[PDB]
């Protein structure tokens, strides 16, 4: 089945061009596609940036931005890429990949059938920093009875994202990721907890998996009893 | 661009219709057009081609229509998994596109839930860095707005909180979190701490303490 997944750094500096690729899985960049990049500024709506249309390669960009875009294919690879030069503040935004499919393109237009998962980049001058895991040592009393909550906390990291998993994805029922707070310092953190039996504690581990891409770092921090 | 209202509002069961104003070059030049629905954080899904065709897997209770130059999503039998940012978007004459700016829809009536609260004192390992976190969790709570203060043995701290806004989980209650960032001087200087989350006139009083 069609699936386009999107990659590309998630910081760029001011002045610097932004790049992000959308890899496509389960059709041909090749095809009658119009292959699309959309952004969404934070608490804004989604916004066209341009096309490059698969079979002959020709590109229309959003006259706002047709100065600073480029859209191109890589058809080894399978792949179609976006490049936006002289970034600043205003271009920090979600940026989606979409297939727009067409019939009689003079008669109804297209539609965007396929979308990437969005990749948020960042427009800052600020350094890349990975995060400090500390664990949070079970507590029974705010759970049902027989079990505990354990979690771990992400600490002071930056760019986002952060995404956390327990016991290298082998736990899944009863885990909580919250949603990151952004700290006065602009650094982010964030906690995961998971509910367990307490049956398990001091027999079964409990490792929460912490992966931040952006710094290239990962945190396997295991989570026991205080002493 | 495509003129949507900024949000609109109606309770479960009921039915809402989104508008979606454009031009001869668009909406009225094709029959092009087609709706969006986001959820925070994740992609925007089709619902709705070529006005009123709904692709497989999209539920009946989404339909298109269009009169002029005004285009309409209507929902039908309203679920809290309906709460989402609605857009629409065209094709426009020389070969570009335009979305509208979103509606957010409001599903009321929904039940009320109060807040579970789990607390946690910072670890061993932090404590170590000079620094102590305490991690306020709050979950499972509607309607989507709570109050937190912190306490140090029970008089009022405003220093070092930060507190997210609440975010619906899979089961489309709330969730957020608090935290109070202290030394380790701090943390050790006083008999306890407390996180009290207030919801709908009531208090949740969690303490933790140095032990
Ligand atoms: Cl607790």
């Amino acid at each position: 089945q069609v699936q386009l997944q999107e990659s590309g750094p998630g910081l760029v500096k001011p002045s610097e061009t932004l790049s992000l690729t959308c890899a496509v899985s389960g059709g041909s960049i090749s095809d009658d596609y119009y292959w699309s990049w959309i952004r969404q500024p934070p608490g804004k709506g989604l916004e066209w940036i341009g096309y490059i249309y698969g079979s002959g390669g020709g590109t229309n960009y959003n006259p706002s931005l047709k100065n600073r875009v480029t859209i191109s294919i890589d058809t080894s690879k399978n792949q179609f890429s976006l490049k936006l030069s002289s970034v600043t503040a205003a271009d920090t935004a979600v940026y989606y990949c979409a297939r727009g499919s067409y019939n009689i393109v003079v008669l109804f237009g297209y539609y965007f059938d396929y979308w990437g998962q969005g990749v948020l980049v960042t427009v800052s001058s600020a350094s890349t920093k990975g995060p400090s895991v500390f664990p949070l040592a079970p507590s029974s009393r705010s759970t049902s009875e027989s079990t505990a909550a354990l979690g771990c906390l992400v600490k002071d990291y930056f760019p986002e994202p952060v995404t956390v998993s327990w016991n290298s994805g082998s736990l899944t029922s009863g885990v909580h990721t919250f949603p990151a707070v952004l700290q006065s310092s602009g650094l982010y953190s964030l906690s995961s907890v998971v509910t367990v039996p307490s049956s398990s504690l001091g027999t079964q581990t409990y490792v929460c998996n912490v992966n931040h891409k952006p710094s290239n770092t990962k945190v396997d921090k295991r989570v026991e009893i205080k002493t | 661009a495509l003129t949507q209202p900024p949000s609109v509002s109606k309770s479960l069961g009921q039915s809402v219709t989104i508008s979606c104003t454009g031009t001869s070059s668009d909406i009225g030049g094709y029959n092009g057009v087609s709706w969006y629905q986001q959820h925070s954080g994740t992609a925007p899904r089709l619902l709705i081609y070529e006005v009123s065709k709904r692709p497989s897997g999209v539920s009946d209770r989404f339909s298109g229509s269009k009169s002029g130059n005004t285009a309409s999503l209507t929902i039908s039998g309203l679920q809290a998994e309906d709460e989402a940012d609605y857009y629409c978007g065209s094709y426009r004459s020389g070969s570009t596109w335009v979305f509208g700016g979103g509606t957010r829809l409001t599903v009321l009536g929904q039940p009320k839930a109060s807040p579970t609260v789990t607390l946690f004192p910072p670890s061993s390992e932090e404590l170590q860095a000079n620094k102590a976190t305490l991690v306020c969790l709050i979950s499972d709570f509607y309607p989507g707005v709570v109050k937190v203060a912190w306490k140090a043995d029970g008089s009022a701290v405003n220093a070092g909180v930060e507190t997210t806004t609440p975010s619906k989980q899979s089961n489309n209650k709330y969730a957020a979190s608090s935290y109070l960032s202290l030394t380790s001087d701090q943390w050790k200087s006083h008999k306890s701490y407390s996180c009290q989350v207030t919801h709908e006139g009531s208090t949740v009083e969690k303490t933790v303490a140095p032990a």
